[PDB]
């Protein structure tokens, strides 16, 4: 009875997480490739923020989502608000993606002062309805991941902790099951068979998880709103300007590790987006067996690889290290396994950097022409397979930094503020991204300038990449090296 | 991102 009935509704919940992270992870994959593909064709570094400022978008509205949702507003209605937006978004991409859909609604290059000669004048023109999907789907994947957790949290709860510990379980594994599925089906679809469809089936899924979301919405277990404390502190730090005492021990305990953490997730989401784009500027292998026009090794495949490596690593990691890390001459804590991920993240970013220069190096001898999706991609005889050690390294560092920053965030925080340091978390990724995205900016203008070469569309092998790279390795060694600074002094 | 399942588990197990 109960069982089933509890079973039933974790098991709608767990639906509607693997749809949400499916078209997530599918959208986001190959976002940069269909930005450069498709007749609005933006200009690689321009793509590569337009998908940084998409993730800061999400991560920074995940806090103000939340927010929002333990609001006014009710936490069942924000996520079916937050799936409706999602399923607008999801279906406003394909018809960018479908040419009579794409002509139509963008509008023609007549109309919009778009008659200049080049490519730039079809960006100019289809670049709001783009940014206005963007910002929509960003939007609701924030609401939608920031209320999906404590949602199902509550749902469980009642019965019994040992049932919240199972229920968490089947969600960590249908978020990863959903990631790697999403990632090697629909980057595939998208990559080798066909935009249109590749985005129109995130777009179904989209629709599935809001219809089972609104028929289990009858037989789900709502929850008033509580007061969402968010408010307190904004209260307490405008005024500033027993909740207080904690509020300021959260505050200062959290506030710098974070910060610390800003540039590493800056270069999170920079491997992420400027890998995606040197893979493709990479020498990608063929699976013409059954191919013509051979089907490319995608990126997301190689993310895929990165994330299935977490996944068999993170219980062997704790079941090794562990007891071992216990009895070693390599004592661990949080701030030194954060350290120690930093490290990693600033070698994986040096072998970017010297694998880039290579590169370049390579290029300036020869060039081939492999036509990953729809459009040519000028790259060098150098396989992709060399970014796989930095993939790794980031990965095994994503694992030590990320785990290592929760569990003093929440060892160092009251009960009840976990939802709120969550919602920093978030906040402070999304600045990181911001921030990443801002970086890519100031190297790419033309006021000093590091790479313009006045085309960055698909001339970025005569670009320098690799000084942004090494830019970026040496304020993630600066910051790491603060951090050490700071751990002796405390 | 990735582990964003190791995170909200953190949590509970908690």
């Amino acid at each position: 009875g109960a069982f089933a009935g509890r079973r039933a509704a974790c098991g709608a919940v767990l639906l509607t997480e693997l749809l949400e992270r499916a078209a997530f992870y599918g959208i986001t994959s190959n976002l940069v490739l269909f930005l450069n593909g498709a007749p609005f064709c933006w200009e690689g570094a321009q793509a590569s923020e337009a998908l940084l400022l998409f993730m800061g978008l999400t991560y920074l509205g995940s806090p103000f989502g939340g927010w929002l949702a333990d609001a006014r507003l009710g936490r069942a209605r924000a996520i079916l608000l937050s799936l409706a937006l999602y399923l607008l978004g999801m279906l406003a991409f394909p018809l960018l993606a479908a040419p009579a859909t794409r002509a139509a609604l963008c509008g023609s290059a007549r109309l919009l002062n778009c008659t200049a000669p080049g490519p730039d004048a079809a960006a100019r023109c289809c670049s709001p309805a783009t940014f206005a999907g963007l910002v929509l789907v960003g939007l609701g994947v924030a609401t939608v991941k920031a209320n999906i957790t404590p949602f199902g949290a509550d749902q469980v709860k009642d019965r019994g902790p040992e049932a919240t510990r199972r229920f968490f379980n089947w969600f960590y594994w249908s978020i990863n099951l959903g990631a790697i599925l999403s990632l090697g089906g629909i980057a595939y679809i998208q990559q080798n068979v066909s935009f249109v469809t590749g985005y129109a089936i995130p777009t179904v899924c989209v629709g599935l998880a809001f219809v089972v979301f609104l028929c289990g919405q009858s037989v789900f277990i709502t929850k008033p709103p509580d007061g969402s404390a968010f408010t307190d502190m904004f209260k307490i730090l405008t005024y500033s300007c027993e909740e207080k005492v904690e509020d300021v021990k959260a505050l200062v305990k959290i506030v710098p590790v974070f910060l610390a953490l800003i540039p590493y997730w800056t270069v999170y989401f920079q491997m992420q987006t400027t890998y995606v784009l040197q893979s493709l500027h990479l020498r990608i292998p063929e699976i013409s067996n059954i191919t013509t026009t051979p089907h490319t090794l995608p990126a997301a495949w190689l993310t895929m690889f990165d994330a299935v490596l977490i996944l068999l690593l993170i219980p062997l990691k704790d079941k090794l290290v562990d007891p071992i890390l216990r009895r070693h001459g390599l004592l661990p804590s949080s701030l030194k396994r954060i350290a120690v991920g930093m490290f990693f993240v600033m070698c994986s970013a040096f072998a970017a950097g010297i694998l880039e220069s290579k590169r370049l190096n390579l290029v300036k001898e020869k060039t081939i022409n492999q036509t990953i999706g729809n459009v040519v991609y000028h790259a060098a005889d150098l396989s992709l397979w060399w970014q796989v050690p930095q993939y790794l390294l980031i990965g095994i560092s994503e694992i030590f930094a990320s785990i290592a920053g929760l569990e003093f965030a929440y060892s160092a925080a009251p009960k009840s503020m976990q939802s709120a340091i969550m919602g920093l978390f978030f906040f402070f990724s999304g600045v990181g991204s911001f921030v990443g995205s801002g970086l890519l900016a100031l190297v790419s203008i033309k006021a000093i300038g590091w790479m313009s070469s006045h085309t960055d569309f698909g001339n970025i092998n005569g670009c320098y990449l690799n000084y942004y790279f090494f830019l970026l390795a040496a304020i993630q060694g600066a910051t790491l090296l603060l951090f050490l600074i700071i751990s002796v002094k405390y | 991102m990735l582990s964003e399942g190791y995170l909200s588990g953190l949590e509970y197990w908690n």
